[PDB]
C-alpha cells in the first residue's frame, strides 16, 4: 500500500507546472523508494517511466545533469526490466551528448549502469552510441583528458557486448597510448583498457594494431613501461602460439632498455617450448488544540500532517517529508495514508 | 534551560547518522539505512549552561543536490562532515559550505568541518593537515571523529555549542 | 543597470534614502539575483540603515520566493543583537514584514525569532539584548498573530523578567509586548473552557512590584489593564488624537494610583505622566471624594512646563468621562486656556477646547465666543482649523460666528511667507464656507496659479479652485466660471511638471463638462490627448469620452481618428510596451465613448482576436491581460451584436484557464468569461 | 529578412530605403509598415559609436514626406526620447531636434504639441550647446502650429527669459501670433 501511495502522489506532482520548482524532491523520493523496495519496485516502472523520460525533454539544463544521475539510479535497482524503454533513453542520451565536461561525465556513468542492468542486451543498443564515443577521444577539450578516461573506464565494462564493433572501437584507443602529448593519466587508462578487454575478447585479427604501439611506447617514455608490458603480457597470454611471429623484434626493444617482467619472460619462454595455463516529536502535534479561529486550527492541521509524515514507519512515506513542507497538498493527500 | 538546533550535513555514506546516534544513545551498531531527515534529541550541560540539542541528521547531498530551505531558516549550527576514507567525500563537502554560503549571504555562521573515520589507518586518504588548513581558510573550526567512540563525538558536539557561544 | 542601482544604493546609506527605496520597488517589478544580494550584503555589514530600507523594499514586491526568505532572516538575526537604536526598530519592523511573507517557513521562523527573543529575556546581559527581544516580540504579535500566540505560556512568565530591570527605554517597550499579546487574547477566551490564568497574573505582578524604579513599571501594567478591560474610555482618547475584571479591584488599583501620585509629585516627570493618562482613563471607567484630589493634583500641574501639554488631553478625557461633575471647575478651567493663548505644544489647547466642549454639551457657548477671537489671533495652525471644523460642525450656533473671523484671517493671509499660504488654500477649499464673497477669491487665486514658482502653491491653488467653483442660472458666476477653466485647464495641459498636469486634469469633473465642451477649451484638451506621459493620456480619453455626448461633432471626428491610430500601434508597432499601453488605452475609449465604438466592432475584434491568437507577444503578460480586459468592456458595450464571436473567444479564454503557459492573471480571464456570458 | 542590430549592414540597408523613399514617393507609404518594426527597434537600443546608426536613420526619416503621415504618432516618441536623454552623444541628439524641423515643413504636429514643446523646453535647460539649434526646431514647429501656440507661449516664456535666449525668427513670430498676421 504505502509505496503506492507515495508513487501516485508524486507523479501527480510530476507533471509540468508545480514541478518548476520541485522536480529534483520528486525525483529524490522515486529513487529512495526503489532503492528500499529490492525488485519489488519493478510493478511501477510503467506509471513512472514514461513521465520520467518526457520531462528531462521538457525540462531546462538546470536541472538535467540531476535527472541523469537518478535515471541510471533506477536503472540499477530495476536492472533487465529497463529494457522495454531503452530505445527512449538512448534518444535522451544521443539527444543530450554535446562536447562539454558537464553533461559528459554523467551520462557516461548512465552508460555504466545501462551496460550492468541489461548486460548481453546492450549489444542492441552500443551503435547508437558508438557515434559519440568515438567523438569524445577524436577531440575533447577537458582538463587532463578526463572525459576520456572515464568513457576508457566506461567501456572496460562492456564485456563480450564490445565484439562486433572492437575494430571500430580499438583504433581511438591505441591513438591515445602512441601518442606524445597526451598526457600521463589518461595514457595509462588506455593501457589498461587494453588489459581488461584482453580478459573477455579475442584480439587475433589486431595483434600488429596493439603491438607495434606497445613497442613504440616502450621506447619513447620510459614511465609507462611496467604498465605497458603488463598490458602485452595479458595480450601474449591470450594470442598463445600466434604471438611466434613478434617475439624477435619485441625482445629487440626489450634487450635495449633491460626490461624484466616475470610475467612476459616465463609466457615467451613457454610458447617457444610449448605448454601454457519516534514519538516524542509527535506529541507536540497531538493534543496542540489551545486554538480559535480558523487559522488557529488549520495551522493545527498542517503541523499535524507533516509531523506524521516525519515518524511514519514506512520509509516511502518518510521520504515524502521533504517534499511535504515544500508542497503542502503532498501531506494533504499523504494524510490519511500518513496516518 | 536553553534549547539549540544543528543540522549535520555532508556528503552521504560518510557517517552522519553513525555520530549523531552515537552522541544521542551510544552503542556500537548503528541503521545502516540511508536516511531522510532522521531528527533526535538530546539532554546535555556545556560549562553550567542547559543545553537541549535538537539534532537535524539530514539525507547526504552529492555534487549537484539543489540546498535545503528549512536550514537556513532555523538553525543555530552545521557539522559538515567527510569521511577520511575517501576524496569523494571532501571534493563534495567544499560544495556543500559553497551552496551553504550562497543560500544564506555570507554571515558569521557557526559552523565547524568534521573529519569522520580516524579508527580506519588503512583505508585513509585524506590526512589532518589538509582539512584543517581548509577549516582554517573558511574561519570555522575542525575535528576528527569516529562513531566507534561516544568520547569523540561528545567533544565534536560540545565544540559546535561552544561555537555559537561565540 | 547593477552598477547604476548599486549607486542609488550606496547613495541611500547617506529622505534621499527613503526616495531611492522607491525607485529600487520600480526596479524590482520591472524585472539580477545574486548582484543585489552582494550589494545589500556589503551596504549591510558598515549605512546599516540602507540595508534594512533595501529588505523591506523587496519583500513582497517581488514576489518574494524561498530563496529571499532564506538570506533575509540571516542578514537581520545579525542587526539586532548588539546594536544601537533607531536601527533596532526598523530591523524588528522588517522582521513584521517578513515573517508574513507567505512562504510556508513562516511556523518555522516565527518559532525561531520568538525562542531567541524569550532566551535574551533569560539572563540580564547587555540591556541592548532586552531593548532589541522587546522590540522584536512585539513586532511578531502584530504582524504574525497566530503563531506568536502559539507560544503565549513561556511569554507571560518571561517579560515579568523584564519591564522591572533599571531602563527607561524598555519600560515603553515591554509594555507595548505586552500590550500586543493582550489585544489577542481580547479575541480568544469567549470559546476556550474556563476564563483564563493571565488577567489575574498580570495585575499580581504589577502589585507584587508596587507595594521609584518600580512605580513607574507598575503604573504602565495599570494603564494596560485598563486599556482591555474597558475598550469604552479609549475611543475618546483617539477621537482627539485624530484632531469587568478590573472592576473586582477598582478600589483598590485607585487608592494605590492617588495616594503614590501626590507622595511622588516632587520626584519624577516619568512617573507623572502614566498618572496622567490613568486618572482620565479610570474616570471613563466608575464615575467625587477621589475627583477633587484628581482636579487638584491635575491643575496644579497645568502651571508647571513639563507635564502641561498632556495635562490638557488629561483635562479634556476627564471632561467626558465625567461630566455633570467637571461643570464645578469651568470658570477655573476657562483662565487657564485664556492664559494659554495670547500670541507669542499649543495644539493640545485647542483639542482641549474641543472635549471641553464636545462633552458637557452647548451649555457653554457665549464663553466659547469669548475664547474664540483669542483662538484665530494665533494664526493658521493645522491644529486651530481642524478644531474649528469639529466646533462648529457640534456647537452649531457658533457655524457663523467661526467663519466670521477664520475669512478676514484668511483674506488677510492671502491680500498680504511661503509655506503658510499653502494652509490657507486647503482651509479655502476643505470646510464650508456661506458667503459669496468667494468669488473674489478665486479670481485672486489667478495670481497664485500662474505665478508661484513654488511648485506647491500652484498644485494646492488648483485643487482649490475646482473646488470653489461648484456654484456653475445668471451672467455674472457663468463668465468668471468660464475664465477660471481657461487658466485652469492651460496649467493642466502646458505646465512642465507632470504631476500638476495629473492634478489639474483629474480635478476637472462631471461638474463642468458643459464649459469643456466650447470649441476652445476642447481643442485644448485633445493636447493632453498624446501628452508625453501615458497616465494623463489615460485620463484626457476618458475625459474627452465623456464630452462626446455632449458635443458630438468636434468630439466624434477627433475620437475616429483617434481610434485608428490606436490600432496601427496595435497591429504594427513591433515594441511590447506601445501595444500594451495601445491596448489599454483603447480599453478607456471603448467604456467611454461608447455611441463611437458600436458601428466599428467587427475590426475592433478581429485586432483584439488576432492578438490572444499569436505565438510571440507572450514576453509581456499586459498584452494578453490589457486585450482581454477590452474584450469585456468591448463585450458590455456590443450585446447580442457580438453573439457570433463569443464561440470563438469562449475556445481561446477557456484554452487559457486551463494550463497557465499563457499566464494571464486569471482574474482577468475569468472577470472577461464572465462579461462575455452577460452581454 | 537581413535587418539585425549590427553596424555592418544596417548602414547599407538604410542607404536602399534613402533610395527607395525617393523612387516610389507616394507609393512608399504601402510598405512603410513592414519596415517600422525595425525602425522602432533601432532607436530602442542601439551599440553604435556616437549612435551614428541612428543618425543615417534620421536623415532618412528626414526624406519620408508624407508617406510618414498615417505613422508618425508611432515614429515621433523614440526620435523625442534622443533629444531629451543626458547620455546621448551630442551629434545624434542634434540629429533628432533638426528632423523634427524637417518634418515640420511637410507633415501636421497639432496633435503632438505637448509631445514635442516640452523636452524642446527641457532640453533649452539641462543643455546649453543645443539652445540655438532646439530654438530653430521650436520657432518651425510654432510656425507651423500657428495660433493653437497660444497656450504655450507664456510657459515657453518662463525659460526663454530666465536664460537670456533671443532668436529673430522665434521673437517675431510670437509677436505676430499675439498680435495676429501670419506670412
Ligand atoms: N568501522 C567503522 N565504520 C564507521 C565509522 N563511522 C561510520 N562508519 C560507517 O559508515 C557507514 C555509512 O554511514 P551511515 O551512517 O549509514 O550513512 P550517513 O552518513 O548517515 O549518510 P546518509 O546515508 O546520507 O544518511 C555505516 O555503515 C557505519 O558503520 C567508524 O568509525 N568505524
Ligand atoms: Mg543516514
Amino acid at each position: 500500500f504505502y509505496p503506492a501511495v507515495s508513487m501516485v502522489a508524486l507523479m501527480r506532482i510530476f507533471r509540468d507546472q508545480s514541478l518548476s520548482h520541485h522536480h529534483t524532491m520528486v525525483v529524490q523520493a522515486i529513487t529512495f523508494i526503489f532503492k528500499s523496495l529490492g525488485l519489488k519496485c519493478v510493478q511501477f516502472l510503467p506509471q513512472v517511466m514514461p513521465t520520467f523520460l518526457n520531462v528531462i525533454r521538457v525540462c531546462d539544463g538546470a536541472i538535467r545533469e540531476f535527472l541523469f544521475q537518478q535515471l541510471g539510479m533506477l536503472v540499477s535497482f530495476v536492472k533487465s526490466h529497463i529494457r522495454p524503454y531503452m530505445d527512449e533513453i538512448v534518444t535522451l542520451m544521443r539527444e543530450f551528448w554535446v562536447m562539454n565536461t558537464s553533461i559528459q561525465s554523467t551520462i557516461i556513468l548512465l552508460i555504466e549502469q545501462i551496460v550492468v542492468a541489461l548486460g548481453g542486451e546492450f549489444k542492441l543498443y552500443l551503435p547508437q552510441l558508438i557515434p559519440h564515443m568515438l567523438r569524445v577521444f577524436m577531440h575533447d577539450n577537458s582538463p587532463g583528458r578526463i572525459v576520456s578516461i572515464k568513457l576508457l573506464a566506461a567501456i572496460q565494462l562492456f564485456g563480450a557486448n564490445l565484439d562486433d564493433y572492437l575494430h571500430l572501437l580499438l583504433p581511438p584507443i591505441v591513438k591515445l597510448f602512441d601518442a606524445p602529448e597526451a598526457p600521463l593519466p589518461s595514457r595509462k587508462a588506455a593501457l589498461e583498457t587494453v588489459d581488461r578487454l584482453t580478459e573477455s575478447l579475442d584480439f587475433t585479427d589486431y595483434a600488429s594494431r596493439i603491438i607495434h604501439p606497445i613497442v613504440r611506447t616502450l621506447d619513447q617514455s620510459p614511465e609507462l613501461r611496467s604498465t605497458a608490458m603488463d598490458t602485452l603480457s595479458s595480450l601474449v597470454f591470450q594470442l598463445g602460439k600466434k604471438y611466434q611471429i613478434f617475439i624477435p623484434m619485441v625482445n629487440k626493444v626489450l634487450v635495449r632498455h633491460r626490461i624484466n617482467h616475470q610475467r612476459y619472460d616465463v609466457l615467451i619462454c613457454r610458447i617457444v617450448k610449448g605448454y601454457t595455463l519516534s514519538t516524542i516529536n509527535l506529541q507536540k502535534a497531538w493534543g496542540a488544540a489551545r486554538r480559535v479561529s480558523k487559522d488557529d486550527w488549520l495551522e493545527w492541521l498542517r503541523r499535524l500532517s507533516l509531523e506524521l509524515l516525519k515518524d511514519s514507519s514506512s520509509p516511502s512515506l518518510r521520504s515524502c517529508w521533504a517534499l511535504a513542507q515544500a508542497y503542502n497538498p503532498m501531506a494533504r493527500d499523504l494524510f490519511n495514508a500518513a496516518f | 534551560s536553553k534549547s539549540r538546533k544543528i543540522a549535520i550535513l555532508g556528503y552521504r555514506s560518510v557517517g552522519k547518522s553513525s555520530l549523531t546516534i552515537q552522541f544521542v544513545e551510544g552503542q556500537f551498531v548503528d541503521s545502516y539505512d540511508p536516511t531522510i531527515e532522521n531528527t533526535f534529541t538530546k539532554l546535555i550541560t556545556v560549562n553550567g549552561q542547559e543545553y537541549h540539542l535538537q539534532l537535524v541528521d539530514t539525507a547526504g547531498q552529492d555534487e549537484y543536490s539543489i540546498f535545503p530551505q528549512t536550514y537556513s531558516i532555523d538553525i543555530n549550527g552545521y557539522i559538515l562532515v567527510y569521511s577520511v576514507t575517501s576524496i569523494k567525500s571532501f571534493e563534495v563537502i567544499k560544495v556543500i559550505h559553497g551552496k551553504l554560503l550562497d543560500m544564506v549571504g555570507k554571515v558569521q555562521i557557526p559552523i565547524m568541518l568534521v573529519g569522520n573515520k580516524k579508527d580506519l589507518h588503512m583505508e585513509r586518504v585524506i590526512s589532518y593537515e589538509e582539512g584543517k588548513a581548509l577549516a582554517e581558510s573558511w574561519n570555522a573550526a575542525f575535528l576528527e571523529s569516529s562513531a566507534k567512540e561516544n568520547q569523540t563525538a561528545v567533544d565534536v558536539f560540545r565544540r559546535i555549542i561552544l561555537e555559537a557561544e561565540k | 543597470x547593477x552598477x547604476x542601482x548599486x549607486x542609488x544604493x550606496x547613495x541611500x546609506x547617506x529622505x534621499x534614502x527613503x526616495x531611492x527605496x522607491x525607485x529600487x520597488x520600480x526596479x524590482x517589478x520591472x524585472x539580477x539575483t545574486r548582484f543585489y544580494d552582494q550589494l545589500n550584503h556589503h551596504i549591510f555589514e558598515l549605512e546599516r540603515k540602507g540595508g534594512i530600507l533595501a529588505i523591506a523594499s523587496l519583500i513582497g514586491v517581488e514576489g518574494g520566493n524561498a530563496t529571499r526568505i532564506g538570506r533575509f532572516a540571516n542578514y537581520l538575526r545579525n542587526l539586532l543583537p548588539s546594536n544601537d537604536p533607531v536601527v533596532m526598530e526598523m530591523a524588528s519592523k522588517a522582521i513584521g514584514r517578513l515573517a508574513m511573507a507567505g512562504d510556508t517557513f513562516t511556523a518555522e521562523y516565527v518559532e525561531f525569532e520568538v525562542k531567541r527573543a524569550l532566551e535574551w529575556l533569560g539572563a540580564d546581559r547587555n540591556e541592548g539584548r532586552r531593548h532589541a527581544a522587546v522590540l522584536v516580540l512585539r513586532e511578531l504579535a502584530i504582524s504574525v498573530p497566530t503563531f506568536f500566540f502559539q507560544q503565549v505560556q513561556p511569554f507571560f512568565d518571561n517579560i515579568f523578567v523584564a519591564v522591572w530591570d533599571p531602563k527607561q527605554a524598555i519600560r515603553e517597550g515591554a509594555v507595548a509586548a505586552l500590550r500586543a499579546c493582550l489585544i489577542l487574547t481580547t479575541q480568544r477566551e469567549p470559546k476556550e473552557m474556563q476564563k483564563p490564568q493571565w488577567y489575574r497574573h498580570t495585575f499580581e505582578e504589577a502589585e507584587k512590584g508596587f507595594d521609584d524604579d518600580r512605580i513607574h513599571g507598575a503604573l504602565l501594567i495599570l494603564n494596560e489593564l485598563v486599556r482591555i478591560s474597558s475598550m469604552e474610555g479609549e475611543r475618546l482618547r483617539e477621537e482627539m488624537e485624530e484632531i469587568x475584571x478590573x472592576x473586582x479591584x477598582x478600589x483598590x488599583x485607585x487608592x494605590x494610583x492617588x495616594x503614590x501620585x501626590x507622595x511622588x509629585x516632587x520626584x519624577x516627570s516619568l512617573i507623572q505622566m502614566t498618572i496622567l493618562n490613568l486618572l482620565p482613563r479610570l474616570a471613563a471607567f466608575r464615575p467625587t471624594q477621589y475627583l477633587q484630589d484628581t482636579m487638584n493634583h491635575v491643575l496644579s500641574c497645568v502651571k508647571k512646563e513639563k507635564e502641561r501639554t498632556a495635562a490638557f488631553q488629561a483635562l479634556g478625557l476627564l471632561s467626558v468621562a465625567v461630566r455633570s461633575e467637571f461643570k464645578v471647575y469651568l470658570p477655573r478651567v476657562l483662565d487657564i486656556i485664556r492664559a494659554a493663548l495670547p500670541p507669542k505644544v499649543d495644539a493640545t489647547v485647542f483639542t482641549c477646547i474641543s472635549m471641553l466642549a464636545r462633552a458637557m454639551g452647548p451649555g457653554i457657548q457665549q464663553d466659547i465666543k469669548e475664547l474664540l477671537e483669542p483662538m484665530l489671533a494665533v494664526g493658521l495652525s493645522p491644529a486651530l482649523t481642524a478644531v474649528l471644523y469639529d466646533l462648529s460642525r457640534q456647537i452649531p450656533q457658533l457655524k457663523k460666528d467661526i467663519q466670521d473671523g477664520l475669512l478676514k484671517m484668511l483674506s488677510l493671509v492671502l491680500m498680504x511667507x511661503v509655506g503658510s499660504i499653502t494652509l490657507a488654500l486647503r482651509t479655502l477649499g476643505s470646510f464650508e464656507f456661506e458667503g459669496h464673497s468667494l468669488t473674489q477669491f478665486v479670481r485672486h487665486c489667478a495670481d497664485h496659479f500662474l505665478n508661484s514658482e513654488h511648485k506647491e502653491i500652484r498644485m494646492e491653488a488648483a485643487r482649490t479652485c475646482s473646488r470653489l467653483l461648484t456654484p456653475s442660472v445668471s451672467q455674472t458666476a457663468v463668465q468668471v466660471v468660464a475664465d477660471v477653466l481657461s487658466k485652469l485647464l492651460v496649467v493642466g495641459i502646458t505646465d512642465p511638471d507632470p504631476d500638476i498636469r495629473y492634478c489639474v486634469l483629474a480635478s476637472l469633473d462631471e461638474r463642468f463638462d458643459a464649459h469643456l465642451a466650447q470649441a476652445e477649451n476642447l481643442q485644448a484638451l485633445f493636447v493632453a490627448l498624446n501628452d508625453q506621459v501615458f497616465e494623463i493620456r489615460e485620463l484626457a480619453i476618458c475625459t474627452v469620452g465623456r464630452l462626446s455626448s455632449m458635443n458630438p461633432a468636434f468630439v466624434m471626428p477627433f475620437l475616429r481618428k483617434m481610434l485608428i491610430q490606436i490600432l496601427t500601434e496595435l497591429e504594427h508597432s513591433g515594441i511590447g510596451r506601445i501595444k500594451e499601453q495601445s491596448a489599454r488605452m483603447l480599453g478607456h475609449l471603448v467604456s467611454n465613448a461608447p455611441r463611437l465604438i458600436r458601428p466599428y466592432m467587427e475590426p475592433i475584434l478581429k485586432a483584439l482576436i488576432l492578438k490572444l491568437k499569436d505565438p510571440d507577444p507572450d514576453p509581456n503578460p499586459g498584452v494578453i491581460n490589457n486585450v482581454l480586459a477590452t474584450i469585456g468592456e468591448l463585450a458590455q458595450v456590443s450585446g447580442l451584436e457580438m453573439r457570433k464571436w463569443v464561440d470563438e473567444l469562449f475556445i481561446i479564454i477557456m484554452d487559457m484557464l486551463q494550463d497557465s503557459s499563457l499566464l494571464a492573471k486569471r482574474q482577468v480571464a475569468l472577470w472577461t468569461l464572465g462579461q462575455l456570458v452577460a452581454s
